[PDB]
């Protein structure tokens, strides 16, 4: 994350870090129930880079808040059971439908620090999903284009659609969205490397409620002026996600 | 990193 | 159905430092 702060304890109690068995760092994910986590499909699947991670290279470590320190007693550490990647995730262009689910071993305990975040409906979508709008973004990535201690946190302005597409050459598709201020703003941030498949997450006015809207995607260096970050559209993509916990768990 | 549980 | 209520603010009725920020955008 640019130019966000530390996060508070329990802040975000559905982030989730995906580990390497080196053992690294891959991505955020996100705790959607007691056994399914969500997060973007090019963390694990991305050939031209030659990536290809299979359930038995990864552990899910939830309820953190340090990067590196083995938090006895806070974080649960969970095994993946099967992975899962949008069948129409398109890898050779643009990282559409960037988005997977990862079914873990057992069903994982709530706590003060682990609590899962809720999936939008069409309607909580509809009013929340507005142009300037913000939004708040969680990882343990880059701070510029060097590694936070802790989990870092930075909120975010949705951008109008057309400025989005104005910023880039890659194609944008309906399964994207934008956010990040404008040069004219005076309020910088980004997601940066090691973010990805971290999640984009609103409080709805009408429940008090955190909905899960995006999930960190793509973009161009960080925090780069007249810039933005993308993120895959969570409740465009919501269909597939309730068919396979439904057809699988 | 510091090192986690060689159970996990 | 206890999703996206966090147990040390919502459940407690405590905010966190920067959540007015996005309310106050709505
Ligand atoms: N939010 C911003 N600004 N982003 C920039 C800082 C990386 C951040 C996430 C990062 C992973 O942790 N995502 C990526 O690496 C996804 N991805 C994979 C390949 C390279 C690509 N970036 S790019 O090459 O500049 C432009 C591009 C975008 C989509 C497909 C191919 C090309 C890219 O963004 C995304
Ligand atoms: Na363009
Ligand atoms: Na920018």
């Amino acid at each position: 994350i640019v130019e966000g702060s530390d996060a508070e304890i329990g802040m975000s109690p559905w982030q989730v870090m995906l580990f390497r068995k080196p053992q690294e760092l891959l991505c955020g994910a996100s705790l959607i129930s007691d056994r399914w986590v969500l997060t973007a499909a090019h963390c694990l699947l991305y050939p031209p880079w030659d990536k290809n991670f299979t359930e038995n290279d990864l552990l899910v470590r939830i309820g953190k808040h340090s990067r590196t320190r083995y938090e006895r007693n806070i974080e649960k550490i969970s095994m993946l059971e099967k992975i899962y990647i949008h069948p129409r995730y398109n890898w050779r262009e643009n990282l559409d439908r960037d988005i997977a689910l990862m079914k873990l071993k057992k069903p994982v305990a709530f706590s003060d620090y682990i609590h899962p975040v809720c999936l939008p409906d069409r309607e909580t979508a509809a009013s929340l999903l507005q142009a300037g709008y913000k939004g708040r973004v969680t990882g343990w990535g880059n701070l510029k284009e060097g590694q936070p201690s802790v989990l870092q946190v930075v909120n975010l302005p949705i951008v109008e659609r057309p400025v989005c597409k104005d910023s880039t050459r890659i194609r944008i598709t309906d399964n994207m969205f934008c956010a990040g201020y404008k040069p004219d703003e005076g309020k910088r941030g980004d997601a940066c490397e090691g973010d990805s498949g971290g999640p984009f997450v609103m409080k709805s006015p009408f429940n008090n409620r955190w909905y899960q809207m995006g999930i960190v995607s793509w973009g161009e260096g960080c925090d780069r002026d007249g810039k933005y970050g993308f993120y895959t559209h969570v409740f465009r993509l919501k269909k597939w996600i309730q068919k396979v916990i439904d057809q699988f768990g | 990193f510091e090192e986690i549980p060689e159970e996990y | 159905a206890d999703c996206g209520l966090r147990p040390l603010f919502e459940k407690k009725s405590l905010e966190d430092k920067t959540e007015r920020e996005l309310l106050e955008s709505y």
